[PDB]
């Protein structure tokens, strides 16, 4: 199925957890883990992945 | 040349030849470790059921070979303790007591040392001294080696042997006083060693109660007198004079025996008393 | 409405340390990036990234931090005038 | 005593120059001595210029001999090899023996960093243990060299400007004081600041990200820039990623990836590079391709 | 002069020194805290467990560096120790210094401790200042005398025991009982349940008894707590 | 670092202006506080990846 990822891009996420890493980078890592896990499903081939950012279009 | 326990299991004089070698490879303590490990290996039944190793003829041969090596070493508690683990020492001492024909389970204090044969007497004395020294070393704070990343295979054995060591330590603590009573009677070179062990045990115990310090002081003074009497001819007594001197200073801080000149005149102890 | 105008007279950069609300700093970062002022955009990013404030603490530390920054700001502000 | 031992060490050096590994007893005596000679260096073992930085080796003895041919003999040109010199090579034992022998012979004409591959776990499953067992039969030398590998420093500082470390930066670490406070007498843990230092790497991303290696992280342009500002460093030098030019700049002249093991695994065929800084901190570069065999 | 309230009572005949102002000590402690480390993440006056220091190492290291650079802070700390209650407020600085010393002592391969000169003095001063500040029984106050003649791990485990004891007995403004006879607030030991070191004094005794080789003369101090 | 040990066996719902929209469109918005339960949420998403029709049922 269609997979879309709307990632917040405002400065707010630039905070850092006790891991010393930003919320944005944690989000990217979580997305990567998600795609890794989904790859285990044979139906993965039918998946199309999308990214969207909070910035004003066309970007 | 490397010779494992199988050679000595098959042939007995091989042990004699190895101990006669000026450089026995492996070292005798390593031989003890290997033999007792083989003896203590648990028995797995066909149903994958773990059970204590049956005491077969091979097991008895291993045990008596280890005991022969220990006798050749002359039962140097320093060497055995430093080079061998607490469970190993405990089981080896128990086996030595058993081969001494001592009825297992009988409390040591119940038997008169003089009545027993000299070998059994020294065996019981060595067992009690080892128990006291084990308690003292357990009380000693020991630096912990830097932990590596988890190794699930080795940590199993490490934790298992640590638990067994803790159980042995608590067992020894439960009977520590009885060992003191036995050693007190046994005191009537080996006498100096026993007296020093008793003094150290008394000092450790009196860490809480100051009364035991007087007994420790008397023991340490008798130990130094024994050192003076024996002289340099100590072939089995190996005790540092500096530690007992410190013990005597600490106890004299408690008991003033007059004779200020003979006793410390340092401004330090003088300010202590002042 | 106040941060928007360009006629500041109050050492606009050095004061970013005292501000302790994440949202206004988000506004500041957006404004600086849009107007093309990276030397201050980085300062704003650092101020946000500071661990003291995260908008998710048990608030025991957040209130203390806000109190401390208030003290520092009002102390400097009092030093400036008179 | 010391004099006769020095001459004896000279014989070991010349012999190792002939690809002939030492005896097991000699290896034991070498490791024992090396413990006392490495115990005295903190994590950031500062080294004064001039210097010749050398990247990854992976124990390729012919390549190392050609590298000596190029840069110069060890007593003359000071060297700062960076890690990973024990694995994926058919002469790894000889290479590591030569490196440690040079270090012990000369305390300050050379300095060796600790790469990711110098640990107990990695060597067992990446050849070095097998090589040692095949050559010396037993594992006594293996348990000597693996023990030695912990006493190595972690990073080097050249005239307070260049920062040489194998892997790269790490989200936990921020300042040289933290590196100095880190304790090294520990087999590289699988997760932690020490772990990442040996598995970090550059990337054109920004922020951070999990490394595909499974350990450490991946830093971005802005991270390196911020770290350099934080501590006045002007250039970081790492060598963990295989390259082609041998030396490659990244993060707009902030991190130099060096690699001094040409034709990686005998098949990549990549050239190899070596950097050298003169007394006035005047960097240069040399390149080479493995000697005929 | 500034902190000491004149009082005017002329304590004693001519010997009794005037007591210092707890409020002045409070002000000094707070301003010193803000000067050194404006951080307040670990402002909970209750001491967290040892593992918690692992996350706070970086701040701990910067505090340690600042101290090494500026020795005057030790004298200010002694001045604050003069007043009983100010230390409870000056809790984060001490936690940071202790974390730094613990971390440093671990990475000490030298068999002797005196090899690292400054750290030894810093540890001694820390322990003595705590003793004078009365967050430790005098038994543990004697602790600092023996640091010189000890292996590194010995001192590290010893300071870990100190950490444990203080964790049990969290410094708080309460338990500093005011005395009408003398303004100086008193913390009455043995009324906190734990009282003396107990388990921790056992560790101390075990250390000194293991190191009777050169500590016999010093052993006469601790006696029986 | 969260000294609290998270014994929760589920993913508690979050309180944000998005949450009503998430419920309206048929999704369970997730709040996270540690990497472990983040991974729990992640695997929850992977399992939730399916094909269906969202219908409003009414008695
Ligand atoms: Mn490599
Ligand atoms: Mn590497």
């Amino acid at each position: 199925p269609i997979l879309l990822f709307l990632i917040d891009t405002s400065a707010s996420m630039n905070q850092r957890s006790h891991l010393g890493t930003t919320y944005l980078d944690t989000a990217k890592g979580a997305v990567e883990t998600f795609m890794k896990l989904r790859a285990r499903d044979p139906a993965s081939r039918g998946d199309r992945y999308m990214l969207v950012t909070f910035e004003e279009p066309p970007y | 040349p490397q010779t494992c326990w199988f050679e000595f299991l098959l042939e007995e004089s091989l042990l004699e030849k190895h101990l006669r070698k000026p450089c026995p490879d492996p070292a005798p303590v390593q031989l003890i470790v290997q033999f007792l490990e083989q003896a203590s290996k648990p028995s797995v039944n066909e149903q994958n059921q773990v059970q204590p190793p049956p005491d077969n003829k091979r097991n008895r041969i291993l045990k008596l070979l280890a005991l022969k090596v220990a006798a050749h070493l002359k039962w140097d508690l320093d060497i055995l303790e430093k080079s061998l683990s607490v469970p190993v020492l405990n089981m080896l001492l128990n086996e030595l007591l058993c081969i001494s024909k001592v009825p297992p389970g009988t409390k040591h204090v119940d038997m008169d040392l003089a009545t027993l044969p000299p070998t059994t007497a020294m065996a019981v004395l060595l067992y009690n001294r080892w128990a006291i020294r084990t308690i003292v070393q357990s009380s000693f704070p020991v630096k912990q080696a830097k932990p590596g990343p988890p190794q699930l295979s080795v940590m199993n054995q490490m934790q298992q042997e640590k638990e067994l060591t803790e159980n042995i330590l608590k067992v020894l603590k439960e009977q520590a006083a009885d060992s003191i009573l036995v050693l007190e009677a046994a005191l009537k070179e080996m006498q100096c060693q026993v007296c020093y062990d008793l003094g150290a045990a008394y000092f450790q115990q009196g860490s809480t109660n100051s009364a035991v310090y007087e007994n420790a002081r008397e023991k340490f003074f008798r130990t130094k007198e024994l050192i003076a009497e024996i002289g340099s001819l100590s072939l089995h007594c190996t005790i540092d004079e500096k530690r007992l001197a410190g013990y005597c200073q600490a106890c004299d801080v408690l008991v003033p025996s007059s004779d200020s000149t003979s006793q410390q005149l340092t401004p330090y102890s003088q300010v202590h008393i002042c | 409405k106040s941060l928007q105008e360009q006629n500041s007279h109050d050492a606009m950069d050095s004061y970013y340390d005292y501000i302790w609300d994440v949202t206004i700093l988000e506004y500041l970062t957006y404004l600086h990036h849009k107007r093309g002022e990276t030397d201050k955009r980085q300062i704003a990013i650092k101020a946000i990234g500071q661990t003291e404030l995260n908008a998710s603490n048990p608030e025991e530390v957040l209130q203390l931090a806000a109190q401390r920054r208030k003290k520092k700001f009002l102390q400097a502000m009092a030093k400036l005038y008179f | 005593d010391e004099k006769v031992f020095t001459k004896e060490l000279d014989q070991w050096i010349e012999q190792l120059n002939e690809c002939k590994q030492l005896s097991e007893s000699q290896v034991k005596s070498l490791c024992e001595k090396a413990k006392e000679i490495l115990t005295k260096e903190s994590n950031v073992q500062e080294v004064r210029c001039p210097v010749t930085v050398c990247g990854d080796v992976h124990g390729q003895f012919h390549d190392l001999m050609e590298l000596f041919r190029i840069g110069g003999k060890s007593p003359d040109t000071n060297y700062l090899f960076m890690g990973d010199y024990v694995d994926r090579g058919y002469y790894s034992v000889e290479t590591v023996t030569l490196l440690v022998a040079l270090k012990v012979r000369y305390r300050e004409r050379i300095t060796i960093l600790r790469g990711n591959h110098e640990s107990r776990q990695i060597t067992q499953v990446y050849g070095f243990y097998d090589e040692c067992l095949r050559k010396y039969g037993n594992a006594n030398v293996w348990k000597y060299f693996t023990d030695l590998f912990d006493y190595l420093p972690l990073t080097a500082l050249v005239d307070g400007q260049i920062f040489c470390l194998h892997g790269g930066l790490s989200p936990s670490i921020d300042t040289l004081d933290h590196i100095r406070a880190l304790d090294r007498l520990q087999e590289v843990p699988h997760e932690g600041p020490m772990c990442d230092l040996l598995w970090s790497d550059p990337d054109d991303r920004g922020g951070w990200g999990i490394s595909p290696r499974g350990a450490g992280y991946t830093f971005g342009q802005d991270i390196s820039e911020t770290f350099n500002h934080a501590n006045g460093l002007t250039l970081v030098s790492r060598a963990h990623q295989l390259v082609m030019e041998g030396y490659n700049w990244c993060h707009d002249r902030n991190v130099v990836t060096i690699f001094s093991a040409p034709n990686y695994c005998y098949r990549c065929g990549n050239q190899a590079a070596i950097m050298e800084l003169d007394d006035t901190l005047k960097y240069s570069f040399l390149q080479f391709d493995p000697a005929p065999r | 002069h500034c902190c000491s309230a004149p009082g005017g009572t002329e304590c004693g005949e001519c010997w009794g020194a005037p007591i210092l102002s707890p409020e002045a000590a409070k002000a000094v402690a707070v301003t010193l805290v803000e000067s050194v480390c404006p951080d307040a993440a670990g402002a909970e006056l209750a001491w967290p467990p040892e593992e918690h220091a692992r996350a706070t190492v970086e701040r701990d290291l910067r505090i340690g560096r600042r101290f090494r650079e500026q020795p005057l802070l030790f004298e200010l700390l002694k001045l604050v120790a003069a007043a009983p209650p100010a230390l409870c407020y000056c809790s984060v600085l001490l936690r940071g210094l202790l974390a730094a010393l613990l971390g440093h002592w671990e990475a000490s391969r030298h068999p002797d401790t005196t090899h690292s000169p400054w750290h030894l003095e810093a540890s001694c001063t820390l322990v003595a200042v705590m003793a004078e500040g009365s967050l430790l029984p005098p038994a543990l106050g004697n602790m600092h005398e023996v640091f010189s003649q000890l292996a590194p791990f010995e001192v590290r485990l010893l300071l870990l025991s100190v950490w444990g004891f203080l964790r049990e007995h969290g410094p708080l403004p309460q338990k500093f009982i005011f005395q009408s006879e003398r303004g100086r607030f008193i913390r009455d030991f043995s009324r906190e349940g734990g009282g003396e070191g107990g388990p921790h004094l056992a560790v101390l005794h075990s250390v000194l008894h293991r190191n009777i080789d050169r500590l016999g003369l010093f052993s006469g101090r601790f006696q029986a707590p | 670092m969260s000294v609290e040990s998270e014994q929760l066996t589920g993913v508690p719902l979050d309180d944000s202006a998005i949450t009503p929209m998430c419920e309206v469109t048929g999704g369970r918005s997730y709040s996270v506080c540690s990497p472990r339960m983040l991974n729990q949420c992640l695997e929850s998403l992977v399992q939730k990846v399916q094909s269906g029709v969202v219908i409003n049922f009414e008695k």
